[PDB]
DNA sequence: AAGACGAGGGCCAGTGCCGTAC
DNA sequence: GCGATACGGCACTGGCCCTCGTCTT
């Protein structure tokens, strides 16, 4: 009821656009697909009073909205636009806290440089960060410079108190901070890190150039190059992310100077006060080039992302805030410790392994190891010069007492050592390794003359390509190696030659050794090539390899070590638990410094919420604070959020160490975090974009139907009917999916379902060539398929047919190619156009999967703001506290209070419902399914995770820790309305 | 099972046959040699570091071998329990606090009449109610820690979780020997019942601030066996299979290695100027690093005799002076852990040796 | 008043009858407080050190307490005769050599008779009949010396000769008060009739090899008293005024550091990293950094003397400016100001000045 | 006695492979 | 014709350059 999915709304009368023909097209189609068996599953239709419309449209609703929220925000940017510049200072103040400098560049002492809108960029002393140093801002009146408390010598002790730059006027409109990677300068700001707040906004000159220009990182790589016919024509017309490159680009003035001592990173406090006024000079330079390049920006951008929803999305998706407490500080030092646990006993037994391995230098028998004979194995012993003669060899030259009387022979022996010791110093110069160890196992140790020394081989890895080869047995066979890749793994009679013979000077190589080890492991080039395993005498080539890369080291291959083959010796379990405590330390290993370094300030009981103290909550002495996720707005493609730490955040896994990053975001008492993912946004928009092309319906095409036909609860949805077939479950099948719609290569697919399987090679070709339907068919000598009925001509004449190129049947790749044709903005919808370097205009363009990807990828970051946006409208209408966002890609969580969570809940579910009906009015109809319409899971808690319960891996015990549960929703939460009188 | 001979011919047991490993688990072992009680020195000596040093709170108790009121002390602990008043007046009844003592315990044994005695280390961690299970988990995990470190395989030492016959939680620490895994230490929470047993009176002596209130303190206890332990990593010191070469020696840690370095005399025979040996010799002891002193031999013999003679008593370096150092001044160095000669300088050996033990204590 | 300020220090343990100096000297206890405990354990330390310096080589060993037939030990020698065929074998039979330990033994103390407790060091010398003697008076002088080193006055340790038809001659140390000299050591020169009656036959073992000589040899009992000593250092530290003025390498607690400014976390932090950086180098502080409250200064002072703390340290804020410290002695009582950087070097160079002999 | 070729080690950026998220 | 957008890590390496050594004038 009716039309195969909709519900009840009030988002447009009529309608209607029938198109009979169409649907007859559409119903046929699918029957001679076939699908026509319904399963006739009404879901339960909701009535409930929808918040107002302003009209007609829900786009002018989204459009007032986007607009009365970054009104402000345009007016200031217009004053930094209109902005006369009076000029730098003479010379900049010596003084803690702002200085203004107006007529002529006199120094004015202020505490708050209070202005509409500036630039800003901070300075920060990474010596002894991350506390800010200096700062510099220009404004449409006049100069600022910020000076931090680091101008008297002390003995300083960082906690990170409120310290940071003071930006933010008292009540008892209105600010916008522009600036380049600005999430940096405002993670310096003092009053951005309050629960409450904020009215200032930021805006980035980097994400900004990203939206007009940006390149993809596959571009950028050969455009710094620059020191496949026609691809070299947008190497002009877009450039970098880099400050003085985006400067050069959008002024193309002189190139500016950077420091060419990098003192704020290289040097320490003491060296940056003695170039202060170069230092502040620089910084002034930054924030003028940035001030031009956002003059120029602003109204590019303003230009190619005409639509308002992308400017007040931007703005929100800049003010990200994630509340912390000492937990935090817990978990860093818990973290830390059992990575160093783990790698001391993964150090501990390699090192063991490379010293009971060092004793076969004596003598000669190292040849006979079938695993330690490419290396070194050194014996040196030098040097001495000659200062003593002459002619006479120096290399030649039971009675029972008691007696004492010789009290100071002792001071004889020890002034005898002392002057014998005293003298031998001038004869070596420079302490070198040690000589008497073997070269690999010099290398294998750290110097001497080094701070962090430590005894024995240290750096030991894991993953090193020594060690792995200096323990591990092969495959079946014996010996491993390295050329250009190591052993092989993952990722009509073919016959090879073999050859052995004899020349030198050069190493020994040993082929017993090998065969009598595969003997021994039997005992319990040609034949056993293809699924056997064994090793040749020397040759070195392929002869039957699957993967065209190789893997130095097998370092995800524990199904493939915890099954016989392959395993290691010496010996036992050692191999698997070795892999086990790589992969349990993979992840903090690579991100450590990350999240170490991640700072934090702490707010005092004097800056926070009274409410919250009245909560039974302090809580014991206990410190409460947060930190800013430092967010570029808009980083290739399209515009998605970029940041080093928290979007390559690790999940909740019980196997790696720092898994609990996630949900060490705790809620301050009181409040409670409530988000949601959308489930599934990419694949949705696929369908859309193909039955929206097809017809009027959403339920017109082979793909489109079975997306918006499965629910997750308790049910089967598309990647769960595809990971059941069988089949893996489900982040997999979800790869295979989203893969085969960005191009299904044939030997991709192949060993990505073998790997994700494990299974034989035939069987699974069976299977994807099954699944190879939906992308079949497609288009002198051509493919033999053309708008001709058939190929066969005699001398006939058409090129002017040879222009069309489209695929056929199940799925609808033909529209994001459609869009992937248009010389013109490409944009839908919204609706931004992206890229000078890639709009097929004076682009080849032969970047067609980035494009591809750039649209749907780009309807799910249109998705994403119009979330962003929407949800802010009805939190500021209505009484629902704690406005805060942290949003990633698909998910997205804010940060309210324990009191409204259910109504914020609510105010996800009518964005969710808004923004597909958005989707939906964008193409027509305005109509939309049923099983699409709302949210699935919306997670409410303390601190954020994927799944409602959470484990994990360092702390052990999760509620053995200060924490509470989840709550699933849910259709228990749509009882609670979006006005205040609820319960 | 065979190490036991290189026990016996080098002193870190008796050279007494009868040691079966229900003697030595017992404590009714005849006693350890001189490298043995150096091992196990050693040992207490890490474990009163790791344990009262580096942690506040943690003061020395010493507790009487008997009573007052024949048979004598079955554990340490409650002579530290009898302690608790006095230790809580000099911490200002701050607690948590806990009270450390490595003393001897008498058990007695009916083996099928006898009584066996054996180190035992022991810590009682008097903390609040509120934060006992915490301190208990704590304490698990680094003691643990202690224990898997110094250790070439550290998967054998184990942790079990165990409850009481009314309910109260513990912790039990076990290793792996070749013969199964056996108890070497164990960790209890005693919820205030003896301390209240003690103190019947006036239990207004047994408060301790918690913080803003004042309460009866949880009594939290760890005990270590320490002969056990020693035996632990002497078993684990010692080595298995295609390494197509063996030679004998444990790889005991470089901390709690009994004889650190061991000095001779090399080439040989050399007169008169070898009391540059003792002047290494003082320097070397000087600085708190064991020596061995090669000087009264009858080998004359292979280097390969003392050199295996030397890694049977886990000696880390070799150390030998010769009329060519006497010349310049470069001695030989050969690593147990890597057998291979090495020439070095000779304060620069005395600080080698420091900075090797130094840093083994560390990471 | 010296017995009642190791009472309220925690030298000694609690006790309000059995706290004469009668109940002290026996081994009979009320144990000891846990600055009495690091002394002794410091005092055992400096014994052990003292003879580990002895050439060639004399091996450590432990005894049982109880009897290996069913009780409790006397004595320290038996242990070490059981373990002399042995280590013969370390020795290589090649000369004269010792067996050094440090124990718990007891003596029956005297309604009923109860039963005291001792921790008594000593080292069983195995040496020649011809060369026992002057060996003897070897370790006299060295164990008189070894009792002057850490004394406050050498005149104070006294060393008594004695003779009887048992053991031909032995040595005796004392110790004055000066409420009574008490004995602290006994050298005595037993013969090999303690060994040769508990290896009977076939004695074929017992000798040990003499510059190509087989004799079996006469046994050097040295047996000291810890307790004694540990009370002898403590009268001997006794100096308006009330501070215990222990040796430096024989101090428990050899510095302190509190605050000055009313109560900082910057202040704890500070306070905290120098405890860490102290005890990295192995210097005992006693934290009073706490606190909770800070009183007084002069009783505090007093708290620390009565401590025998070498020196006490004050955090205050101005060292959260410039660094500089509080230092203040305790033998001279010079309150000094010093850069917080330069303390360890200093205490450390400072005890290191103290090793002279 | 001064000058020039040669061998060893630190600092640098570049590259290959692995690791996480959507 | 095709995984896509990021994000970092460590292991290895050829190259610039200073330092020491050593042969040469
Ligand atoms: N390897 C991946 C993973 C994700 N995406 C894109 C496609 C969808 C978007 C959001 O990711 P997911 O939420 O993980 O996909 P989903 O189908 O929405 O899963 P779910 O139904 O659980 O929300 O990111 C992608 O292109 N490639
Ligand atoms: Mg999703
Ligand atoms: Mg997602």
């Amino acid at each position: 009821m009716l039309s195969r999915g909709l519900h009840e709304q009030i988002f447009g009368q009529g309608g209607e656009m029938p198109g009979e023909a169409a649907v007859r097209r559409s119903v046929e189609h699918l029957q001679k697909h076939g699908l026509w068996g319904q399963p006739a599953v009404p879901l339960p239709d909701v009535e409930l009073r929808l918040p107002p419309l302003y009209g007609d449209n829900l786009d002018q609703h989204f459009r007032l909205l986007a607009q009365k929220q970054s009104l402000p925000y345009l007016e200031a940017a217009n004053l930094l636009l209109q902005a006369q510049l009076p000029p730098k200072p003479p010379a900049w103040a010596w003084a803690e806290g702002w200085t203004r400098y107006g007529p002529e560049g006199e120094a004015v002492p202020v505490a708050i440089p209070e202005e509409r809108a500036l630039v800003f960029a901070v300075a920060v002393c990474l010596a002894e960060g991350t506390c800010p140093t200096l700062a510099v801002a220009i404004s449409p009146s006049a100069w600022y410079s910020w000076c931090s408390q680091r101008l008297v010598e002390e003995r300083y002790s960082w906690t990170s108190q409120l310290s940071p730059a003071d930006l933010i006027p008292l009540e008892v409109q209105e600010q916008l901070v522009v600036g380049h990677n600005v999430s940096f300068d405002r993670a310096h700001i003092r009053e951005q890190y309050l629960i409450q707040g904020s009215r200032m906004r930021f805006l980035d000159t980097m994400s900004m150039h990203m939206a007009i220009s940006g390149l993809s990182s596959f571009q950028r790589s050969l455009w710094i190059a620059a020191k496949a016919i026609s691809s070299w024509d947008w190497l002009d017309i877009s450039s970098v992310n880099s400050l003085a490159e985006v400067h050069r680009l959008y002024v193309g003035g002189p190139p500016l100077e950077k420091e060419p001592r990098e003192l704020f990173v290289k040097g320490t406090m003491k060296d940056i006060r003695e170039n202060f006024q170069d230092l502040m000079q620089y910084c002034a330079q930054d924030v003028w080039a940035t001030h031009e390049v956002f003059q120029q920006q602003l109204p590019l951008f303003l230009e190619r992302c005409p639509h308002p929803v992308t400017l007040a999305g931007m703005l929100e998706m800049g003010v990200s805030y994630l509340p912390v407490n000492q937990n935090w500080e817990r978990y860093l030092a818990e973290a830390q410790g059992t990575y160093e646990e783990l790698q001391r006993e993964m150090k501990k037994s390699l090192m063991d392994l490379a010293n009971d391995a060092c004793q076969l230098l004596s003598g000669e028998r190292y040849k006979e190891d079938p695993w330690l004979w490419d290396l070194e194995w050194d014996l040196q012993e030098f040097k001495q010069k000659k200062a003593k003669k002459v002619k006479k060899e120096p290399a030649t030259a039971l009675g029972p007492c008691s007696e004492e009387e010789e009290f100071q022979q002792d001071v004889m022996a020890r002034a005898c050592l002392q002057k014998l010791k005293g003298t031998t110093e001038l004869l070596p110069k420079r302490p070198q390794h040690l000589p008497g160890h073997p070269g690999w196992y010099r290398k294998l140790c750290p110097r001497l003359d080094d701070p962090a020394w430590t005894p024995g081989p240290s750096l030991l890895s894991l993953q090193m390509r020594v060690t792995p080869k200096l323990m591990a047995l092969t495959w079946d066979g014996f010996p491993l190696h390295y050329s250009e890749r190591h052993g092989w793994g993952y990722l009509n009679l073919a016959k090879l030659p073999t050859g052995t013979t004899l020349e030198s000077a050069g190493v020994v190589c040993p082929y017993r050794a090998i065969e009598s080890l595969y003997r021994k492991h039997c005992l319990e080039p040609y034949n056993d090539v293809d699924i056997p395993g064994c090793w040749f005498f020397k040759l070195p080539h392929k002869d039957g390899n699957s993967c065209n890369v190789g893997s130095p080291f097998a370092k995800d291959f524990l199904p493939k070590m915890e099954d016989g083959t392959l395993q290691a010796g010496p010996g036992g379990a050692s191999g698997p638990r070795a892999l086990e405590i790589n992969k349990m330390i993979s992840f903090w290993r690579n991100a450590h410094k990350r999240i170490s370094s991640q700072m934090v300030v702490w707010l005092p009981r004097s800056a926070l919420p009274r409410a919250v103290i009245r909560h039974p909550d302090y809580d014991e002495e206990g410190l409460y604070g947060a930190i800013l996720p430092q967010v570029v707005t808009a980083g290739t493609i399209t515009r998605r959020a970029v940041e080093p730490t928290w979007l390559t955040a690790s999940n909740a896994r019980p196997d790696r160490v720092g898994s609990e990053l996630k949900a060490m975001v705790q809620a301050p008492p009181g409040y409670t975090l409530v988000g949601a993912d959308v489930d599934s946004q990419e694949l949705w928009i696929a369908a859309v974009l193909g039955d929206a092309h097809f017809a009027g319906m959403h339920g017109c095409t082979a793909f489109g139907w079975m997306t918006l036909q499965g629910r997750k609860s308790r049910g089967t949805d598309l990647h769960s009917k595809t990971a059941t077939t069988v089949g893996i479950s489900r982040e997999h099948a979800k790869i295979f999916n989203y893969g085969r719609i960005y191009g299904a290569g044939q030997p991709f697919a192949e060993r990505l379902l073998m790997q994700f399987n494990h299974r034989l090679t035939q069987q699974e070709a069976a299977e994807k060539a099954q699944q190879m339907y939906a992308a079949t068919k497609g288009l002198l000598r051509k493919v033999q398929r053309e708008t001709a009925r058939k190929s066969q001509w005699k001398k006939w004449e058409v090129v002017a047919e040879r222009a069309w190129k489209g695929g056929t049947e199940s799925e609808m790749f033909n529209k994001l190619e459609s869009i992937a044709t248009s010389d013109i903005p490409r944009t839908p919808v919204l609706g931004c156009c992206i890229s000078r370097a890639l709009e097929p205009s004076a682009v080849q363009e032969e970047f067609m999967t980035s494009r591809v990807n750039w649209v749907v990828q780009s309807s799910a970051v249109d998705y994403l703001h119009l979330m962003l946006v929407a949800m802010k409208w009805l939190f500021e209408e209505f009484a629902i506290d704690g406005r805060f966002c942290i949003s990633i890609h698909d998910e997205v969580r804010y940060l309210v209070r324990e009191e409204d969570r259910y109504r914020a809940a609510l105010a996800l579910q009518i964005t969710n419902l808004l923004t597909r009906c958005m989707f939906a009015y964008k193409l027509g109809l305005n109509d939309l399914p049923q099983s699409v319409a709302f949210f699935s899971a919306v997670d409410i808690d303390r601190c954020l995770r994927k799944e409602v319960t959470m484990d994990c891996k360092t702390p052990s015990n999760p509620t053995g820790m200060e924490r509470r549960y989840g709550i699933p929703q849910g259709e228990a939460l749509d009882i609670y309305q979006i006005i205040e009188l609820t319960k | 099972a065979l190490l036991e001979i290189c026990q016996r011919r080098h002193f870190l047991s008796g050279s007494k046959q009868q040691l079966s490993r229900d003697s030595l688990l017992s404590g009714c072992h005849p006693g350890f040699g001189p490298l043995g009680v150096e091992l196990r020195k050693n040992l207490a000596a890490e474990w009163w570091t790791s344990v009262v040093v580096f942690r506040e709170q943690v003061f020395p108790v010493d507790a009487l071998h008997h009573k007052p009121g024949g048979k004598l002390r079955e554990n340490l602990l409650h002579g530290a329990l009898e302690h608790y008043v006095n230790c809580l007046d000099l911490v200002n009844k701050r607690l948590p606090y806990g009270l450390a003592q490595i003393g001897v315990c008498f058990h007695p044994v009916f083996d099928t009449k006898s009584i066996g005695e054996k180190t035992e280390a022991s810590l009682v961690w008097f903390t609040p109610p509120r934060t006992s299970n915490q301190w208990l988990d704590f304490w698990l995990r680094h003691r643990l820690q202690w224990w898997r470190k110094f250790a070439m395989s550290p998967s054998n030492f184990s942790s079990s979780d165990c409850q009481d016959e009314e309910g109260r939680k513990g912790n039990k620490l076990y290793y792996n020997f070749p013969w199964g895994k056996e108890l070497i230490e164990t960790l209890w929470n005693l919820g205030d019942h003896e301390l209240l047993h003690m103190y019947p009176g006036n239990v207004s002596k047994l408060h301790g601030r918690d913080g803003r209130k004042n309460v009866v303190p949880c009594v939290l206890s760890v005990n270590g066996d320490l002969d056990r332990g020693m035996l632990a990593y002497l078993y684990d010191s010692f080595q298995t299979r295609k390494k197509n070469l063996h030679r004998k020696v444990l790889k005991l840690h470089p901390c709690l290695a009994p004889i650190k370095v061991a000095l001779d005399v090399g080439r040989g025979p050399t007169l008169e100027l070898r009391q540059v040996c003792q002047g290494l010799f003082n320097e070397l002891l000087e600085n708190g690093i064991s020596v061995w002193p090669g000087y009264l031999e009858t080998m004359q013999s292979s280097l390969e005799q003392l050199y295996s003679k030397y890694d049977e008593m886990s000696i880390l370096f070799t150390v030998l002076v010769t009329e060519t150092t006497l010349e310049n001044g470069l001695i030989h160095l050969r690593s147990r852990d890597t057998t291979m000669k090495e020439m070095m300088h000779i304060s620069k050996l005395k600080d080698f040796l420091i900075k090797y033990i130094s840093s083994a204590k560390n990471v």
